[PDB]
């Protein structure tokens, strides 16, 4: 169920208090390290000697309390980008003294508002802090889904609330928060704390902060409107937004009176448990993946590298993907032996890659499904698997399965193939080098021959994620190139993000190709109408491929292979955010380019500004031939 | 001292109220050490202040007080920081102060209240950027107003309309309010946007003036009928927090602040006495009813000074 916190701006005594709001459910507390109306001034006298001490003791929770209870809160008198000279300067060092006092106490987490445009020096003074001595304290920037100027009511009589469209206007809180963070230099230790309102914005404000880091989401007890029998509860919009803030694990905050007088407040809280208890549950996937939300990885290399046995594991614990291999050859062989021809015909079957066999048992099921003859080649570089086919073959298989321990681009085959049989597509499609390994193996199919798959096309979908961006920047290693983590590819469980627009395909490759002069580099120039304000941090990567005919795999959302869970989307970064503008046009360049020894991709963005090349002769990254 | 009195008073003083007959009303929070609350007391010795054995009532509230008033003679209303304006009877022979309403109603720390010139009715300000109007009498909130964009610093009542009363904002707002108009709220002021207003205090007679300190140490007298700022002066160096009109026929203005000095200024806001007594921050001012040239002022430096203005 729900994690869940309660905000007060009062506290009497923090040993009784703490001990009432563990005892209504809750699982934190938010409250101030100094009192809220306690004014201190640090540079003129006499108000500058006031007698100590300044706050309560530390003495009054352990350590482990303060640790994981406790988040504080800013003084709301603290006004660093004040216009008055004297007020910044107090604001300056009663913010480091508030801030300092979190560290001291080891606080998992300290509140800071942002509630209006200028936060130039608040934000100053907080990078500041963040490179003063070292703590891995949170800092829950307070910014409202509506600013509280356009949330007022209509009661102003000579100052009305312009009744107009403005679009931008209505999304100046985004604002505030992106030139803040933008000032901090994305650190990771700043996130947001989003405070949603009686009235919800447009769904297009939502989603500026769909990519962004929002750690928790305040509930005033205000937006609770009541039910027959007396409970609070919410508006079928602010459920929406609740259902939404699960699915990206946020911790709730309960903030202001109880307005409900007939209940204890533990019944706010039932019903964000009511809430989350009452959702679709995960399916097979979302089960599956997970603990792998937006967790970066190095793309596989199954031809350079010689996967490991819990690798192919994985690949075989997935049974809609084979089910699929299995019908492709089932109805290939059915349109290659005439019932007539039945028990007259051995079809010969190649499987190319076959790792520990799970292609190979499909290619059998498959035979045993149309009742037609096949003799299989089993083809497996890496001697380690080989291991695996050997013993399975020796003890089951038989003679049907012949097991080649050797590359399909080196290996002469004694016969000629009626159907070739593949599993070298990356999350990317052509990034494990499917195209160069089949190229090389298909002078042994006959020249009527099939492959299975026929057909792969790679997908590209420009994404903001302010939250992807900093995962990225984070993979900086000693020896090598300070922006090398930037032109290269990861394979991601893409979560956290915002799709900027519908994806569109990138490259494609056929199989057999009978091109006379076979060529697999690749220019491929990409627009992206989008339809709201943003910030471009990378390109997520899908793949669909046809194995044969209406049989298809696809990990592009739209058309996605339901339950099948062998692929995550890749992501292609960029070094620099680009802000992206309602109805500009994304324009993105892909080149696949290669050697005799290795094949990789350079990107660049043209649109609405220009990017720099990413990966110019593959030298942050390669993919061994 | 008194049954059911606490034996140490809080550090901070925040309110000084004399009453028609003499006597002195103190709110105190602790602002600082383990225990964060407030209490009142009623001191008919005004000379005795602030010594807790030398008081005639006083009581411990759950919670800090940010602004406190006087309804009438016998009824005392409490700003709290819990979020609540609670309403405290005083007893029969004056010996004890018994809660009669508390009510939690604000969202946030309640920053200021005033009693409108009836006294059935009082508007509160709070942190929470709210505006109410209570019934004192029938114990409940009848009007709800989002008038502002930021904490509410201060809203005062008029003298003499039961419903028209000055508030002002953190959002640079100074609004004449008038509960008839179906639009209540009217923002005036000067000219160009100036310094945050932090204190209101009308013209006890001529109903149509009043003054607002704002947070660089500048009062101003304001006309809503010209409304055109036709006067100031910087007489602080720091915040203004209170502005307090004395009952003389042709009265002065004491003005109180957060550079520790007190003021008193003339109709036109020359400089006619000045205190550095205080060596804290002065949190409130009332002046004698019955000596007209006596002045009680109180700072967090839980001083009780009496100042003898010329
Ligand atoms: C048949 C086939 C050929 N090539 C690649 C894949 N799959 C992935 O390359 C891939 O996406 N992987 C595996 C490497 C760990 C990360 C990620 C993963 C972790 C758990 C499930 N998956 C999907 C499958
Ligand atoms: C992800 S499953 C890919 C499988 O194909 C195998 N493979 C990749 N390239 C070749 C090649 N050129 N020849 C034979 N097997 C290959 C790999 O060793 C792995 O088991
Ligand atoms: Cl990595």
């Amino acid at each position: 169920r729900v994690s869940s916190g309660r905000d007060l701006n009062c506290v009497p005594e923090i040993a009784d208090t703490l001990g009432a709001v563990a005892k209504q459910g809750f699982d934190f507390l938010c409250m101030p390290v100094f009192h809220p109306r306690f004014k201190r001034e640090f540079i003129q006298e006499p108000a500058k000697n006031r007698p100590g001490p300044q706050t309560r003791s530390d003495l009054l929770l352990s350590g482990r309390d303060w640790n994981t209870l406790i988040v504080g809160k800013l003084s709301p008198w603290i006004r660093p980008d004040s216009k008055v000279e004297k007020i910044r300067r107090n604001s300056e060092a009663a913010m480091l003294q508030e801030l300092n006092f979190g560290a001291y106490l080891g606080l998992p987490a300290f509140l800071l508002p942002l509630n209006q445009e200028d936060n130039t020096n608040l934000a100053r003074v907080l990078t500041n802090h963040i490179h003063t001595g070292h703590h891995s304290s949170m800092f829950w920037m307070r910014v409202p889904l509506v600013a509280p100027e356009d949330l007022r009511d209509d009661i102003i009589e000579n100052a009305p609330t312009t009744h107009t469209e403005e679009y931008s206007g209505e999304e100046k809180t985004w604002m505030w928060w992106h030139n803040f963070r933008t000032l901090c230099d994305y650190s990771k230790r700043i996130a947001v704390a989003l405070e949603i309102g009686a009235d919800l914005p447009s769904n297009h404000v939502i989603d500026r902060w769909l990519g962004e880091p929002i750690k928790a989401a305040i509930l005033p007890t205000s937006i609770f409107l009541t039910n027959k029998k007396g409970f609070p509860v919410l508006s079928k919009m602010h459920q929406r937004l609740i259902f939404r803030l699960l699915k990206l694990e946020v911790q709730f905050i309960i903030t202001g009176t109880n307005h409900h007088s007939e209940k204890e407040f533990c019944s706010y809280l039932q019903y964000l448990e009511y809430l989350s208890q009452n959702r679709p549950p995960p399916n097979a996937y979302e089960l599956f993946a997970k603990g792998y939300e937006d967790y970066l990885q190095s793309p596989l290399q199954p031809l350079m590298d010689n996967l490991e046995s819990q690798t192919y594991e994985v690949f075989e614990k997935d049974p809609i993907k084979y089910s699929q291999y299995q019908q492709a050859i089932y109805k290939c062989l059915l349109d290659r032996v005439p019932e007539e021809e039945k028990d007259t015909n051995v079809q010969v079957l190649m499987v190319l890659g076959a790792g520990r066999g799970p292609l190979v048992n499909a290619s059998l099921r498959a035979a045993k499904q149309a009742d037609r003859r096949i003799k299989l080649y089993a083809v497996e570089k890496n001697p380690n698997a080989v291991v695996t086919l050997e013993n399975w073959q020796f003890e089951e298989w038989g003679s049907q399965v012949t097991v080649v321990s050797s590359d399909m681009r080196e290996w002469v085959a004694p016969e000629k193939a009626d159907i070739i049989v593949s599993e070298l597509l990356g999350s990317f499609a052509d990034n494990e080098l499917s195209p160069e390994c089949l190229d090389g193996a298909q002078h042994f199919l006959k020249d009527d021959g099939v492959s299975i798959p026929g057909e792969y096309t790679s997908f590209l979908a420009p994404i903001s994620s302010s939250k992807l961006y900093n995962e990225v920047r984070a993979c900086r290693e000693k020896d090598r190139d300070p922006e090398a983590q930037f032109e290269m590819p990861y394979v991601v469980r893409l979560h956290n993000f915002h799709q900027l627009s519908a994806p569109q395909p990138c490259f494609t490759f056929s199989h057999p190709n009978r091109d006379p002069m076979i060529d697999n580099n690749r220019y491929c120039t990409l627009e992206f109408p989008v339809e709201v304000n943003t910030v471009l941090h990378g390109f997520a990567g899908y793949f669909e491929t046809v194995l044969y005919q209406d049989i298809t795999l696809s990990i592009r959302p739209e058309t996605h292979s339901p339950g099948m869970f062998s692929w995550f989307p890749i992501l292609f970064p960029i070094k620099q955010p680009i802000t992206v503008r309602e109805g500009q046009t994304i324009c993105v360049r892909f080149w696949r380019c290669s050697n005799s020894k290795k094949v990789w991709y350079e990107w660049a963005v043209t649109a609405p500004v220009c990017s720099a090349i990413h990966n110019p002769t593959g030298r942050s990254y390669t993919i061994g031939l | 001292l008194p049954p059911n009195a606490p034996a140490c008073m809080e550090r901070q003083l925040e309110a000084a109220r004399y009453r028609s007959d003499g006597a002195l009303l103190l709110g105190a929070s602790s602002l600082s050490g383990r225990c964060w609350a407030g209490s009142l007391w009623l001191f008919k010795d005004p000379c005795a202040a602030p010594n807790e054995g030398f008081c005639s009532a006083g009581v411990q509230t759950e919670a800090g007080v940010a602004d406190l008033t006087w309804v009438g003679e016998r009824g005392i209303l409490v700003a709290s920081d819990s979020g609540a304006v609670e309403l405290w009877e005083l007893d029969e022979n004056e010996t004890l102060i018994v809660s009669k309403f508390c009510k939690y109603e604000h969202d946030d720390i309640v920053s200021t209240v005033s009693v409108l010139s009836s006294g059935t009715q009082a508007v509160s300000g709070s942190k929470d950027i709210c505006i109410k109007v209570w019934d004192l009498a029938q114990q409940v909130v009848l009007s709800s107003y989002r008038a502002h964009a930021a904490q509410v610093t201060c809203v005062a009542a008029s003298p003499h309309k039961d419903s028209v009363f000055l508030s002002c904002s953190e959002d640079n707002r100074i609004l004449l309010w008038d509960t008839r108009c179906p639009k209540p709220a009217s923002q005036i002021g000067c000219s160009a946007p100036g310094y945050l207003p932090t204190s209101l205090a009308w013209h006890p007679q001529q109903s149509e003036v009043f003054v607002f300190g704002d947070e660089n140490g500048t009062v101003s007298l304001v006309d809503t009928k010209s409304t055109s700022c036709v006067l100031s002066s910087a007489v602080h160096s720091q915040c203004v927090t209170g502005l307090v009109f004395s009952p003389h026929s042709v009265p002065f203005l004491a003005s109180l602040s957060e550079d520790c000095s007190l003021a008193v200024l003339d109709s036109s806001l020359s400089e006619l006495f000045r205190s550095q007594a205080h060596r804290d921050f002065v949190r409130d001012a009332t002046w004698s009813p019955l000596n007209h040239s006596l002045l009680t002022t109180v700072g967090w430096d839980h001083q009780v000074v009496h100042h003898v203005v010329p």
